[PDB]
RNA sequence: AGGUGCAGAUCUUGGUGGUAGUAGCAAAUAUUCAAACGAGAACUUUGAAGGCCGAAGUGGAGAAGGGUUCCAUGUGAACA
RNA sequence: AUGUUGGAACAAUGUAGGUAAGGGAAGUCGGCAAGCCGGAUCCGUAACUUCGGGAUAAGGAUUGGCUCUAAGGGCUCAGCC
RNA sequence: CCUGCUUCUGGGUCGGGGUUUCGUACGUAGCAGAGCAGGCUGCGAUCUAUUGAAAGUCAGCCCUCGACACAAGGGUUUGU
């Protein structure tokens, strides 16, 4: 019901296509928190760090133009805020991107 | 906290820069009361701040 | 003193008021005079711009270097779906100018025109015209529109007719039909007022309006280009290199005593999305939409007398930012004003058209329908197919 | 009896306006994620990633000069 | 930690960098600015001269990678470094 | 300024083809390879076949109705 965890891939090329060099990478990161908020609509996105690891993997010029994301929404935990749902991004390192749907993974 | 003291006795101790100065994220409650260089040795010996290794520069 | 050196001026001041256009479809400022001798016909259509190929026809105007030669042209693609006539208006006639008498709707109208009438169409209740249309089922309602189609047969003098696009079979993105009046050129008023009458609620193709070989005039907006300066807007000369406040400006703007600024001077400002309207512009083929009979569909619409190959207009890829073209379409000679998806006024000439250039007929031989989308090199699919011969994938 | 009457002297002292929430906070490639603390985190601390100074350095110590700026704790009243 | 702040946009004018079909200074007081050449190896190098220079004058050819060959040495004729 | 925001339909994301740009990917095999050192084996720039291959392809290109969720929403005003 409102615990759903389901695969993404992100086409970052689109998302990238006319910032500068100097602010690929921090851009790049955006969208991902963007990306998170817009199926499961949790303002409390969390990123995990070995997803920064892959999106900074090629520098802050190149940025790889597909990522594979497993993203998962789960109960936001005590220091009680008004967001009772909060959103958990993480990598999913895949060697293809040929036919790749949106598979809602189970627990 | 803050440990900028902590870091700055572990570099004078391993007689090394700061760079090289690792402290245990998870510890961090225990490495913030050291305040000095004998407390700072054991916590070297306990495995929380370990010296990081050297970059490589292979030659080959 | 005087100028040193005589030299024309930059920019007409015809089109002076170079600001954004306060509208987005082009407006008929003046429709063609009508006389009663001929019959009735539309005298505007309303088309969406494609994009633009080449063309291979025959040249037959005596006594030129180029007689009896094949020749590439420029030529303008434009999607022009059937339009559904929704009303009609009436236009009394007055010392202080021209009024509108009464406007007299359909009984139903089609969905793709209720979006004219709403800002927010998600949001809204579709609540327009819901107590007009119940005029049509009382017998007090049906004696009210004959009265007030008698009363247009006395009074009115010139009568236009609305009518709107169909944005369903067309591939954009919006659904909002674009209204307009449309003059109805032809006899008297009372058999002008009939034929109108007739023609509620029916399809109206471009055959109607216009033909082949014939000159039309194109009204629309400008593409849009932002604010710019004087060196672009203007094309004023560059100042050398070794200006100190810059060098793509207008140097010296005005004389002492002439104590303000004259309204003639090259300033900066907005430059595109300026109302337009373009003439003599030469239709070289009124095509026709892809129709399914006996099961399979028609597409031969760049089909030519040698040509003969079962292609469509449509490039490989499609067009580029447009879509595919599936309805009937008009190809003008030469470019026209707007971008893509663009829409565009077409209109019958103002003026008596007898030159040899407006009374050529145009025979076309090749029609390129070649990928836009970079250098094709390629007209059909199965051509390349047969080219390139099998693949990797296959 | 006088150090006795101000609209000015690019008058003196002091205070306050329009400009104006405007010009501006653009010299030297670049920051990102997670955790800790806190009422409050872009700027504090820790870990990780990506970078720069590239030994004639943005490194390690001096002289002149500065004079408690050096160290620990606490504060976010004034300054940054 | 980017030099006393950040975020979103990418309009003109700017400041700093570049690229331009054909012409090649016709621009301009004036080749201002910009642009050409550039290191090394092998050729070759004028007028003039105070014989020292001009001179890297000018003007030509070559430059990558890989696989080989030859030559240039020390320790007791061969071996080993 | 111009659009869309449920007729089980709509768009969004991903994917698939179409188009296009560049030019034949990694790996494998070869008795192709100036050759070199111990029945053949080890090094070898480069070449051949797999391979018009590999990679990119709307962010402002074109068709999908393939897969996936989402969508009858939130707030502020307007009376003859």
């Amino acid at each position: 019901n409102e615990v759903v965890t389901r695969e993404y891939t992100i086409n970052i090329h689109k998302r990238i296509h006319g910032v500068g060099f100097k602010k690929r990478a921090p851009r790049a990161l955006k969208e991902i928190r963007k990306f998170a908020m817009k199926e499961m609509g949790t303002p409390d996105v969390r990123i995990d760090t070995r997803l920064n690891k892959a999106v900074w993997a090629k520098g802050i010029r190149n940025v790889p133009y597909r990522i594979r994301v497993r993203l998962s929404r789960k109960r936001n935990e005590d220091e009680d805020s008004p967001n009772k749902l909060y959103t958990l991004v993480t990598y999913v390192p895949v060697t293809t991107f040929k036919n790749l749907q949106t598979v809602n993974v189970d627990e | 906290s803050m440990l900028r003291l902590q870091k700055r006795l572990a570099s004078s101790v391993l007689r090394c820069g700061k760079k090289k100065v690792w402290l245990d994220p998870n510890e961090t409650n225990e490495i913030a009361n050291a305040n000095s260089r004998q407390q700072i040795r054991k916590l070297i010996k306990d495995g929380l701040i370990i010296r990081k290794p050297v970059t490589v520069h292979s030659r080959a | 003193s005087h100028r040193k050196f005589s030299a024309p001026r930059h920019g007409s001041l015809g089109f002076l008021p170079r600001k954004r256009s306060s509208r987005h479809r082009g407006k008929v400022k003046s429709f063609p005079k009508d006389d009663p001798s001929k019959p009735v016909h539309l005298t505007a259509f309303l088309g969406y711009k494609a994009g633009m190929t080449h063309i291979v026809r025959e040249v037959d105007r005596p006594g030129s270097k180029v007689n009896k030669k094949e020749v590439v042209e420029a030529v303008t693609i434009v999607e022009t779906p059937p339009m559904v006539v929704v009303g009609i208006v009436g236009y009394v006639e007055t010392p202080r100018g021209l009024r509108t008498f009464k406007t007299v709707f359909a009984e139903h109208i089609s969905d793709e025109c209720k979006r004219r009438f709403y800002k927010n169409w998600h949001k809204s209740k579709k609540k327009a015209f819901t107590k007009y249309c119940k005029k049509w089922q009382d017998d007090a309602g049906k004696r009210q529109l004959d009265k007030d189609f008698s009363s247009m047969k006395k009074y009115c003098q010139v009568i236009r007719v609305l009518a709107h696009t169909q944005m369903r079979l067309l591939p954009l993105r919006q659904k909002k039909a674009h209204l307009m009046e449309i003059q109805v050129n032809g006899g008297t008023v009372a058999e002008k007022l009939d034929w109108a009458r007739e023609r509620l609620e029916q399809q109206v193709p471009v055959s109607q309006v216009f033909g082949q070989d014939e000159m039309i005039d194109v009204i629309g907006v400008t593409k849009g280009k932002g604010y710019k300066g004087v060196t672009s807007r203007w094309h004023t000369k560059k100042l050398p290199r070794k200006t100190h406040r810059g060098l793509r400006k207008v140097a010296c703007i005005g004389a002492w005593h002439p104590a303000r600024v004259a309204f003639s001077v090259a300033r900066a400002g907005q430059k595109g999305y300026h109302h337009r309207t373009e003439i003599n512009k030469k239709i070289y083929k009124i095509g026709q939409g892809y129709l399914i009979k006996d099961g399979k569909l028609i597409k031969n619409n760049a089909s030519t007398d040698y040509d003969l190959s079962d292609k469509s207009i449509n490039p490989l890829g499609g067009f580029v930012h447009y879509g595919e073209v599936t309805n009937d379409f008009v190809m003008l000679k030469g470019c026209v004003v707007g971008t893509k998806k663009r829409v565009l006024t077409l209109r019958k000439s103002l003026l008596v058209q007898t030159k040899r250039r407006a009374l050529e007929k145009i025979d076309l031989k090749f029609i390129d329908t070649t990928s836009k989308f970079g250098h094709g090199r390629f007209q059909t699919v199965e051509e390349k197919k047969a080219f390139m011969g099998p693949l990797k994938k296959d």
